């Protein structure tokens, strides 16, 4: 959030990095992007075993169309360590 | 039966045919004997006087089963590249140690043996803490995973500033600097290790104004903010009084100087932190008094294991590249011992023993001291995500002040993260990434120009 | 105004024309700089990074009065007999320090400076603690005079035995050995430093049986008896729980391992001891990790001053002649610093600063470790009356057992006292006095024969 | 281990025979407050099994009658006497009354025999 | 103490049993035989590695001669379990 | 008390040592010599500025004649440190 807004190629490059590490991408959305909000609403289910970053971007677009008034972010988690290993906002309403 | 008088320690305490048990505590001692003292006798003296034995035979030994209680040297490793040195490997039975007491463990193993006349020098290099003993300790109040979940911060190292000057600022001025650092993009600010309660600034006034600063900066930025309020105190009652006030103010994190306060106070605080959902930042003040010289003292990796057992959520690990000593090989080893669940023996990184932590939570590494924006790519590359990078002078010494100083560091970090996540080599493209980001950030540009020529390059004492 | 960037520490922190105030804390640091680092710059770095300064200029300095808060090197003393060494004398204003906090004092002065890249080594040799700061500390719970009055024991050193083997004895067996030592003529027995609470012997069982042993031995001999029950513990709550039980059992004395437990816990206990009329024996376990080597660490005289301030009624001071290192010149100096009210500067005995204690009670010196009956004349001569002489193996390792072992030591001491009070030279007539007393005491005769050949003679590391 | 599995429809019967408690788990438990060795040391009783009597009838005795039975049992050579398992506190005998009279009985039996007594 | 007083042959037979089991005999004495007295005074040292029961009886006799006004008992302990495994009075003053 | 009983010459030699150090001798007596007894009864007053050890012995004799059934001891104190620096029994009843 302290860097210039990311392009679609930069976003996909961040997502691909997660996939390459073996992390599992997931899409979530909320009306506010405030960090005091503990839980965002999960979009469908986490994309387990997605090898393509475009498939993740596809779910972002589908989420945006249904919820244009909501913030959307992409998260990835390590199931072995059971921790979230990345989180960045992909869409501001 | 009972045979009174002095005999050689080695007759009872040197057992080269002993195979260590998985329940034994293992110690690796770098031993420098006095001339004319055989290695076996020196190693046996260390084993004896750190477990069951004394200088002469006692009848009371025969009341018990000395053979199952004694420590023993089970291996001796000469160090031909050194002057009159060897490694003594010593095994201590589980039953010798008080459950959940780092204090007791250290009292036995390092209590008396370092002052033995028959030695010139002695250094404890490593300890293998068995799983059965580890289960008697709480360990960190929270640990890396839980901390990230409590703070809702993922995918990058965390950032902090130490307020300067170390001493002399008023409580109101202190809180002002905190608000400015935090709003500028830092996750954390902190009391200096020696800010407790003093004539120029009383602790309760500080705690209050810092809480105001956090609330303002959190509301303005929309990010969770913290300040390690130092609860280090003269007495345990005063320590807990300060921790309780931080809790009353709903502060997410406090700090403690574990060695200057001591392990008994620290273990008390760690339990309190677990009981109260308080994050615990640990400052290692005084460590270099014990851990710097190769020939004598206690290696930091041992102090770090002891801290993980007693409990802390963050601990200072050095910077490698900053104003204070930290050999890269040695550092990467004890960083792993602090963060990971299973660490394989690796003498190239000073790991004498394989260490299984039995799901004891990991500790966040903290890199602090004489670091600035130019060091960012190296800091990210050395420490990875599960670290806190702290900039005191590197923030407050920025040409334009605190908030720009903070933004400079935050931009520098986030640029280093993006670049790394794009597959770029931070050790090769380091300067390029900083220069690229400087175009977008005048704060960064100004920080880069000021500290271009500033490097800390000296020969380290504590090396493999 | 504000000038951002790095400049030399010496520009602000080296002040050779400064005259110390009577309220200043003074430090004498033995400094070994890296090659190419000027003495003045090294000394100024130490002064800066232990007080107010950091590696680069901060604007916040200008909010305050840096000149009245900064530490400063006011004198540099080259040591031409050494390899690249000098003494840096540093003055710290009173306002920098938390009242009654040894923890805070050490955090500032020894917190970070020992790991500075620009130094090869650093040793804190001495501290001058001003009267105004001393008045903020309780000091010993009782002190020499009050202790003697509470125990009704006058005119001689006190005598103790450490129970052996260190670990492995049951609580009942422990109490048995205590009764036998005490009835034999010793004033005190003690837990080994590493006897806390363990699988082979839980603390409450020990405390109970020891109390029975004291009551029996006190009733039989008509002399007041004690046993230093070790309250060293994992947490402050557990430490105080154990102290409280000793109080409930009406025990006159407890012991504590001040460094392994730490200064925060120790200061808590010292206040509790004052509040409860409990005598406090202090074990210095772990000291040699920090204090043995000349080039690096913290001299014991500093740790001893810190203990006197935090509080203890006895403290271990070494033996000179026993199994553990203790140079005679160095020892006599810090023994004076622990016991006396006014100690004049004396570099021949390592006393860098004149120390006024402002009526803070004195601490009993304790000589322990590898000593036996043959050492008695030397121990009496070196330490004088206000000392406790402790014999572990030297009692329990006696050919006939504990009670004879105790009587051997008690006869040996009382003979050495009588002889000294008759005007005899203990250093000349030492062996003669022991031999004279052996005629009357078969216990002594047997002790003398067994340990005739036993001497500990090695070159000391910690020397002037 | 035994929470839900015993009522599983797919089973007719289930019995847990043994558990191997690992050393690492055992170290998280206090275990006995004292155990054999310490108890003998506390009671000063060695070389033989200990001896006790359960006061009878199980229920129905007054506190004072209970104490009388305790004194007589203990003075006669038994180390211990005891409350029946279902003697807690009841209309026929309230616990605090029992505790007091039993303490009187122990003190008298211990003084007369010179052996340590308990209930 | 609830049996008839033991003869010297019975006492030696009890002591020999201890020795045969590998226990270590010890002699102690006190002015009172009351069990509330936690500690008795140890006579010399425990007889480690005594294979002869008569050697134990010898120390009892020597103790009796010096202390005829004291109770005397023989105890044996197991050093492996670290517990006292027998105790019986051998002499009442 | 763990040494052979002192002769009058040995007692006077102990007392003279105190005087030579500048300590002030004092005589006290009690029915019991037990250390649990906090206070003994003072005989007259402390002998301030006595340079002769015989003068101290004289007060001991006078005390013994009046109280033959009491223990008597000689103590010396340092008034500057305000502490008792020696204490030894000179007469047992
Ligand atoms: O007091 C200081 O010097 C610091 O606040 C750094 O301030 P700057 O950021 O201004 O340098 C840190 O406490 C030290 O780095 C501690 O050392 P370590 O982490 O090695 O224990
Ligand atoms: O554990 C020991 O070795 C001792 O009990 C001595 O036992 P012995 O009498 O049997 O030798 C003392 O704790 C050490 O002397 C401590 O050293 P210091 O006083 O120098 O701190
Ligand atoms: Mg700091
Ligand atoms: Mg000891
Ligand atoms: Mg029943």
């Amino acid at each position: 959030s302290y860097l210039p807004p990311l392009s679609d190629a930069q976003i996909a490059r961040q997502i691909q990095y997660a996939i390459d590490q073996g992390y599992h991408p997931c899409v979530e959305f909320n009306e506010t992007s405030n960090a005091e909000i503990r839980y965002w609403t999960m979009w469908k289910l986490p994309l387990f075993n997605c090898t393509n970053a475009q498939d993740v971007l596809n779910e972002v677009q589908q989420c945006r169309s249904e919820y244009p008034n909501c913030f959307i972010r992409v998260v990835a988690f390590d199931n072995i360590k059971q921790c979230q290993v990345m989180s960045f906002i992909v869409y501001k309403p | 039966g009972y045979q009174a008088g002095v005999k050689d320690y080695r007759l009872t305490y040197y057992t080269p045919d002993y195979t260590p048990k998985d329940t034994d505590i293992l110690a690796a001692f770098r031993v420098t004997p006095q001339p004319g003292v055989p290695f076996e006798e020196a190693a046996a003296a260390v084993a004896a006087e750190s477990s069951t034995g004394t200088w002469t035979t006692v009848w009371t030994d025969l009341l018990t089963d000395l053979d199952r209680y004694k420590g023993c040297c089970y291996d001796i490793e000469p160090l031909p590249g050194e002057d009159n040195q060897f490694i003594a490997y010593i095994a201590y039975p589980l039953d010798l140690f008080e459950e959940g007491s780092v204090t007791n463990m250290l009292t036995s193993i390092v209590g008396n043996v370092f002052g033995f006349k028959a030695l010139k020098a002695l250094r404890l290099e490593d300890l293998r803490i068995p799983v059965a003993y580890l289960k008697t300790f709480q360990g960190p109040p929270h640990g890396i995973q839980v901390e990230r979940d409590k703070l809702n911060k993922y995918g990058r190292p965390l950032l902090g500033c130490t307020i300067k000057p170390k001493l002399g600022l008023s409580a109101k001025n202190y809180g002002r600097a905190v608000y400015e650092c935090l709003r500028g993009g830092l996750d954390f600010t902190k009391d200096d290790e020696n800010i407790n309660s003093q004539p120029f600034q009383r602790w309760r006034d500080r705690f209050l104004f810092v809480a105001d600063a956090i609330h303002k900066a959190q509301a303005e930025t929309g990010e969770i903010k913290g300040h390690y309020l130092n609860v280090t105190a003269p007495t345990c009652e005063e320590m807990l009084k300060r921790a309780e006030f931080a809790k009353e103010l709903e502060m997410p994190i406090i700090m403690h100087d574990f060695l200057t306060a001591g392990f008994t106070a620290n273990t008390t605080l760690s339990k309190w932190c677990r009981d109260n959902g308080m994050l615990l930042h640990i400052h290692r003040a005084m460590h270099a008094v014990m851990d710097r010289q190769k020939n004598h003292g206690i290696h930091f990796r041992v102090l770090a294991k002891c801290l993980r057992m007693s409990g802390g959520d963050h601990i200072h690990t050095g910077t490698v590249v900053g104003k204070l000593e930290g050999d890269k090989a040695v550092t990467l080893g004890f960083v792993d011992l602090l963060r990971e669940n299973y660490i394989e023996q690796d003498r190239s990184r000073g790991i004498y023993f394989t260490q299984d932590w039995a799901s004891m939570p990991g500790v966040m590494a903290v890199a602090s001291g004489g670091i600035h924006v130019w060091h960012m790519p190296a800091l990210v590359d050395i420490f990875g995500d599960d670290a806190v990078l702290q900039f005191g002078g590197g923030t407050l010494g920025h040409p334009w002040g605190n908030a720009p100083g903070a933004t400079a560091n935050r931009v520098a970090l986030e640029a280093c993260i993006q670049a790394r996540n794009e597959g770029r080599d931070l050790m090769r493209e380091g300067g390029d990434i900083i220069r690229e980001a400087a175009r977008w950030s005048p704060e960064l540009a100004a920080a880069c120009e000021l500290w271009k020529e500033i490097k800390f390059e000296f020969e380290a004492q504590d090396t493999i």
